[PDB]
C-alpha cells in the first residue's frame, strides 16, 4: 500500500464460486454424515480428523472416498468439476492460460485424467516430479503459448516459482492455513506479471469445504487484527464456525452461509498517567 | 566553619568545599530527633520509605498492613518542633488498597504526580497522587518482593519486578507490556535495581547468592555476574559466580552509579565496579541482616566522602562506602529495622521499623 506507487501492479480480481453438489455426491455426503462414524466422532471415541478427511474427499469427487463414461474420476459425478468444465472451456476459447491448484495430489491426479479425456495440452508439477527437473517445466510453460493449463498443488515447488505466463488460476478446493492459498493465487500474480490474473474459488455450498473457507477467512482475519489495525468489523458465530459435520446444501430460495454472515457488504506523568487510564477503560 | 565561611568568601576554596564538608558533618552528627516526629499511622512494620525525587517534600511509606502513607517532610509550622504530617493515605478503606503487605513504594521519578507500590498480594499497582485512585495494576503470577523505575531512563518507563519466581519481570508503563522477562537467575530475587548512569542496566539480586547485570535491550542474558573472588575459586559457571554466601537481599547503586553494593544473608555488604563486576575487596566488616524479603538501604549523596546506611538489626549502621570504615550505629528502633531513606538536601535519614515507627535522624548542632 505505502510502496504500491514505486512498483507497478496489475489489478486483480477474485470471486468464489459456491458449487452445488451432484445428486450422487449430495447422497454420499449425507449418508457419511448420518453414518455412525460422525456419531463417534461427535462421541469423541474416534479421531475426528479421519473424519475429516473423508469429508475434504467426498467433496473432491466421491470416487476418492467411495473408490464406457463410468471409469476411475469422471468428471460429471461432481459439481466442481462440472464447473471446472465450463471455465476450462470458456478459457480455452479465449485463448487465456490456466493455473489449476489442488491441496489433493489424488484429486491432482483425477484433474490430469479429466484432461485428457479432453483434448487440453497441459504441465504437470507435483511432489512426485524431481527436484532437479523442476525449473524446466516452469520455464516451457512462461516462455511459449502451446501449453494451456498448469497443474499445481498449492505446496509444491519453492516459495513463489515464478509462473507469469499463466493469465488466470482456479484454487479447486480450500485449504486449512490462509497462507497456503494465498500463495497459490501470489504465484500467479507476482511482480512483472503482464495481463490481468482473477482468482476463482471452488467451493461447495453447505459443505465441509464452506467451513474450511470460513476457517481461512477467520484465520485472515486474526493475523490482520494482530498486524494491521486491531478495530475490525467482527464476522462469525462461535458454534457455527466450529461444528462442521453438517450438511445444509442450498436451494437457491435462501442465500448461502457465507453471503448471510458477509450481508452488509521525559513523560511529564500525566501523559503517563492519561494512556494508563485510557487503555485501563477498554 | 569559620575558616571555611572565610576560605569560601574569598575565594580560597571552591563553595563546593563546604558544602560537601559540611555536609560531611551533618551526616557524621546524624542523630535521633526527637525535636521531629513522624505522625503513626501505620498499624503494621513499615517495609519501604521512599522520599521523592524532586524537592524532597513528601514521602511514601507501605507497611505490612497494606496500607500506604504520604506524609509532608517540610515544617509548615512556625515552631522548631513538627510533626511530619500524613497528607494522604490508602487505608483499609480505599477500594484500591493492598490486601498484603506493601513491600515497596516508588515516586515515579521526573514528576511527583506518580507513584507506584508492589505487595505480597501479586500486584504492583501505579497511583495518582492526585486523584489517589489507581491508574494501572500489573498482576504477576507470584509474590512481588520488590520493584523499581529507572531514576534516570528519560526514555524508557520500565519497572523492573522481582517476585518469588526466577524471572525478572519488566514491566512497561508507557503502554502497558508485562511480558518481558529477565531469566538466568534460579531462585527469588530479592532486589531490582536499575543504574542511575546507564538508562538500561539493571542489577537483580536473587536468593541463589547471585547478582546480575542485565542490559534490558539486550537479547542474550545478563551482562554480568558478581563474583566474590574474581577468579581465585573458577568453575564452569553452573553453580558458582556467587556475589554472597546466602541469600542476596539487597542492591544500591552509589550515588554517581559507578559502584554496587550488595547485602546478603550471609551478613556480609560487598562494593563492586559496576562496570566489569569486579569485587572492589572493601571490607565492611559484619552487617547483620537476616532478613527473609529484600532489604531496602540506601546511600548518601553530595557529601565529600559517600556513605551508606544498612539497616543493622534495630539500628542504623552507617559506613564509609570506599573505605569500609563503620561511622556509626543510628539506635533509635525498638525491632528489626526495613528501611532507611536518606534526603539528601539537608543530610537527613527516615527509618521505618517491624515496630510500627518512622524515625527522623536529623544532623545535631
Amino acid at each position: 500500500s505505502d510502496v504500491k506507487m514505486s512498483l507497478s501492479l496489475p489489478d486483480k480480481n477474485e470471486q468464489v464460486l459456491f458449487c452445488r453438489l451432484t445428486d450422487e455426491q449430495h447422497k454420499v455426503y449425507q449418508n457419511f454424515v448420518d453414518s455412525k462414524e460422525v456419531y463417534r466422532i461427535l462421541n469423541g471415541e474416534m479421531q475426528i480428523f479421519s473424519g475429516l478427511i473423508a469429508l475434504r474427499k467426498i467433496c473432491n469427487h466421491p470416487d476418492l472416498f467411495s473408490g464406457e463414461e463410468d471409469q476411475f474420476g469422471y468428471w460429471k459425478r461432481s459439481g466442481k468439476m462440472i464447473v471446472v468444465e465450463s471455465l476450462l472451456k470458456i478459457w480455452h476459447k479465449q485463448g487465456q492460460r490456466v493455473l489449476l491448484f489442488s491441496q489433493s495430489r489424488q484429486m491432482l491426479d483425477i484433474l490430469e485424467v479429466f484432461l485428457r479425456a479432453q483434448k487440453y495440452t497441459y504441465l504437470k508439477m507435483d511432489g512426485t516430479t524431481t527436484i532437479a527437473s523442476r525449473q524446466p517445466l516452469i520455464t516451457r510453460y512462461n516462455e511459449d503459448t502451446s501449453i494451456f493449463v498448469f497443474l499445481l498443488t498449492t505446496r509444491v515447488g519453492g516459495l513463489g516459482v515464478n509462473l507469469t505466463g499463466a493469465n488466470r488460476v482456479v484454487i479447486y478446493d480450500p485449504d486449512w492455513n490462509p497462507s497456503t492459498d494465498t500463495q497459490a493465487r501470489e504465484r500467479a500474480w507476482r511482480i512483472g506479471q503482464k495481463k490481468q490474473v482473477t482468482v476463482y474459488r471452488l467451493l461447495t455450498a453447505g459443505t465441509i469445504e464452506e467451513k474450511i473457507y470460513h476457517r481461512q477467512i477467520f484465520k485472515q482475519f486474526l493475523t490482520n487484527r494482530v498486524l494491521k489495525d486491531p478495530k475490525q468489523r467482527r464476522f462469525f458465530k462461535s458454534n457455527d464456525l466450529y461444528e462442521l459435520f453438517t450438511l445444509t446444501s442450498p436451494d437457491a430460495s435462501q442465500s448461502t452461509e457465507t453471503s448471510a454472515i458477509f450481508a452488509g457488504t521525559p513523560l511529564a506523568s500525566s501523559s503517563l498517567l492519561a494512556k494508563m487510564r485510557a487503555r485501563n477503560h477498554l | 566553619m569559620l575558616g571555611f565561611l572565610s576560605a569560601r568568601q574569598t575565594g580560597l576554596e571552591d563553595p563546593l568545599r563546604l558544602r560537601r564538608a559540611e555536609s560531611t558533618r551533618r551526616v557524621l552528627g546524624l542523630e535521633l530527633n526527637k525535636d521531629r516526629d513522624v505522625e503513626r499511622i501505620h498499624g503494621g512494620g513499615i517495609n519501604t520509605l521512599d522520599i521523592e525525587p524532586v524537592e524532597g517534600r513528601y514521602m511514601l511509606s507501605g507497611g505490612s498492613d497494606g496500607v500506604i502513607v504520604l506524609y509532608d517532610l517540610e515544617n509548615s509550622s512556625r515552631q522548631s518542633y513538627y510533626t511530619c504530617k500524613a497528607v494522604c493515605s490508602i487505608g483499609r478503606d480505599h477500594p484500591d488498597v493492598h490486601r498484603y503487605s506493601v513491600e515497596t513504594v516508588q515516586w515515579y521519578p521526573h514528576d511527583t504526580g506518580m507513584f507506584t507500590s508492589s505487595s505480597f498480594d501479586k500486584t504492583l499497582k501505579v497511583w495518582d497522587t492526585n486523584t489517589l485512585q489507581t491508574a494501572d495494576v500489573f498482576n504477576f503470577e507470584e509474590t512481588v518482593y520488590s520493584h523499581h523505575m529507572s531514576p534516570v531512563s528519560t526514555k524508557h518507563c520500565l519497572v523492573a519486578v522481582g517476585t518469588r519466581g526466577p524471572k525478572v519481570q519488566l514491566c512497561d508503563l508507557k503502554s502497558g507490556s508485562c511480558s518481558h522477562i529477565l531469566q538466568g537467575h534460579r531462585q527469588e530475587i530479592l532486589a531490582v535495581s536499575w543504574s542511575p548512569r546507564y538508562d538500561y542496566i539493571l542489577a537483580t539480586a536473587s536468593a541463589d547468592s547471585r547478582v546480575k547485570l542485565w542490559d534490558v535491550r539486550r537479547a542474550s542474558g545478563c551482562l554480568i555476574t558478581l563474583d566474590q573472588h574474581n577468579g581465585k575459586k573458577s568453575q564452569a559457571v553452573e553453580s558458582a559466580n556467587t556475589a554472597h554466601n546466602g541469600k542476596v537481599n539487597g542492591l544500591c547503586f552509589t550515588s554517581d552509579g559507578l559502584h554496587l553494593l550488595t547485602v546478603g544473608t550471609d551478613n556480609r555488604m560487598r562494593l563492586w565496579n559496576s562496570s566489569n563486576g569486579e569485587n572492589t575487596l572493601v571490607n565492611y566488616g559484619k552487617v547483620c541482616n537476616n532478613s527473609k524479603k529484600g532489604l531496602k538501604f540506601t546511600v548518601s549523596c553530595g557529601c565529600s566522602s559517600e556513605f551508606v546506611f544498612v539497616p543493622y538489626g534495630s539500628t542504623i549502621a552507617v559506613y564509609t562506602v570506599y573505605s569500609g570504615e563503620q561511622i556509626t550505629m543510628l539506635k533509635g528502633h525498638y525491632k528489626t529495622v526495613d528501611c532507611c531513606v536518606f534526603q539528601s538536601n539537608f543530610q537527613e535519614l527516615y527509618s521505618g521499623s517491624r515496630d510500627c515507627n518512622i524515625l527522623a535522624w536529623v544532623p545535631s548542632l
